[PDB]
């Protein structure tokens, strides 16, 4: 699988895990 | 359990093009629960707050018609996201 | 890390709102271009053969660039044109808000 | 005078160019003084012997009010006509202290027969004053009467700045100008500054388009 239409292109960190 | 805000860069299918909110969601979301995932660093236990950015800035954010960018070559449409994750 | 993505999609949305043209300033054709009347046709054609819901009613017809067509004529396609200036500046003009030909 | 007449018509008609050109630049001069007539030319500017006298010609130029409004730093502006056929460095020195002392921000100078290298290399070197060189020759015909050449305007910065956001462009893009083609030596372009060309289009008539001088 693993297309775009089941994963985010892509995941990035807003802010520190809070 | 830790609340870990994220930035997500989801696509949106025209079936889903009058329900974006959970269009994103049972595209993407849904399938993260109770998977670890490589980029947080645990599983996902949820997800709530889920916002979608705006392709037009100077939209004010209190708005509920927001610009998604369709593919050139593909119906699909592609746009920012911030949602927060539950996160074990 | 998160506060260097956080710096770089600031940054990001700050030269995008630099960018952009508000409503009541725009200074491009009121009408609708052959280019861009034919691309949103396109367009809303591939949305509607991926199963995109309808507005208009269908008359039996099957063919999603007939149905575009017809939307156009009733003036309901969903859609914006982005126009882009040289520098990167772009007015969102909408379909209903250009006058086809 | 056989060919002394041709030589006597020829530095008049410089010096009518000379005077055209420094009025479209922008200074006063009367329209009684640039259309001056080759008799009261002779009478004024030559002696009896018949030699042009190119002393008397140097002439001091002052912006008009007009100008002034429209770019408020422009200076004076001093035209000489050397005797010697050859400018030497002696009289580099001489003119350039002579721009010095007099403060003109702008400085006209024209050698009949030829310049020698060596007075080249200090012209640029007395910031901000500049020093502009044209010859006898080349200036006998003024190039802005000629139909194919379109009327230059020299875009003031108001109006680069304008035009710079009406398009939404960089001083790069523009349509580029050559500092040395006739025209821009003729208005005395600098680098930098934008100018503005009334073209005579066939299919639109006037039209106007803007060049910068880079």
């Amino acid at each position: 699988t693993a297309t775009t239409l089941n994963t985010p292109v892509v995941i990035h960190a807003t802010q520190l895990p809070q | 359990i830790v609340r870990v805000p994220i930035a997500l860069y989801v696509s949106l299918a025209p079936m889903y093009l009058e329900n974006p909110l959970q269009g994103v969601m049972k595209q993407h979301l849904n399938p993260l629960v109770m998977k670890y995932n490589n980029k947080v660093g645990g599983v996902v236990l949820g997800y709530e707050g889920l916002k979608i950015l705006d392709a037009d800035p100077l939209s004010k954010e209190d708005t509920s018609e927001k610009l998604i960018k369709i593919t050139p070559d593909t119906p699909f449409g592609f746009t920012w996201c911030h949602v927060n994750l539950y996160v074990w | 890390g998160p506060e260097d993505f956080q710096q770089h999609e600031q940054i990001r949305r700050k030269t995008l709102k630099e960018k952009a043209i508000p409503k009541d300033q725009r200074a491009t054709t009121p009408y609708m271009t052959k280019y861009e009347r034919a691309r949103i046709l396109g367009t809303r054609a591939l949305q509607i053969s991926m199963n995109a819901p309808v507005f208009v009613d269908l008359e039996g017809e099957t063919d999603p660039l007939r149905i575009a067509m017809k939307e156009l004529a009733e003036k309901k396609i969903p859609l914006v044109i982005r126009r882009y200036l040289p520098d990167g500046s772009f007015e969102d003009w909408s379909v209903e808000e250009l006058i086809v030909d | 005078d056989q060919e002394n007449e041709r030589n006597i018509s020829r530095l008049w008609r410089a010096f009518r160019t000379v005077k055209e050109m420094v009025k479209d630049r922008g200074y006063f001069i009367t329209q009684e003084e640039v259309e001056l007539p080759l008799e009261d030319f002779k009478a004024k500017y030559c002696d009896s012997m018949g030699r042009p006298q190119r002393k008397m010609m140097s002439f001091q130029a002052n912006p008009t009010e007009e100008s002034i409004s429209k770019f408020p730093d422009m200076g004076s502006l001093w035209v000489e006509f050397c005797d010697e056929p050859s400018v030497g460095v002696k009289t580099m020195k001489t003119f350039v202290i002579h721009i010095q002392e007099k403060n003109f921000q702008t400085g006209i100078f024209v050698y009949q027969n030829n310049i020698t290298p060596s007075a080249m290399k200090l012209v640029p070197s007395i910031p901000p004053a500049t020093i502009e060189t044209f010859n006898e020759a080349a200036l006998v015909v003024n190039i802005t009467h000629h139909e194919l050449v379109p009327k230059h305007i020299r875009l003031s910065s108001d109006e680069k700045r304008e035009l710079l956001k009406r398009y939404r462009l960089k001083e790069s893009q523009l349509p580029r100008i050559q500092r040395a083609d006739p025209v821009a030596l003729y208005l005395g372009l600098k680098r930098g500054e934008v100018v503005k060309i009334i073209r005579k289009s066939e299919t639109s008539g006037r039209y106007a388009s803007y060049r910068i001088c880079m």
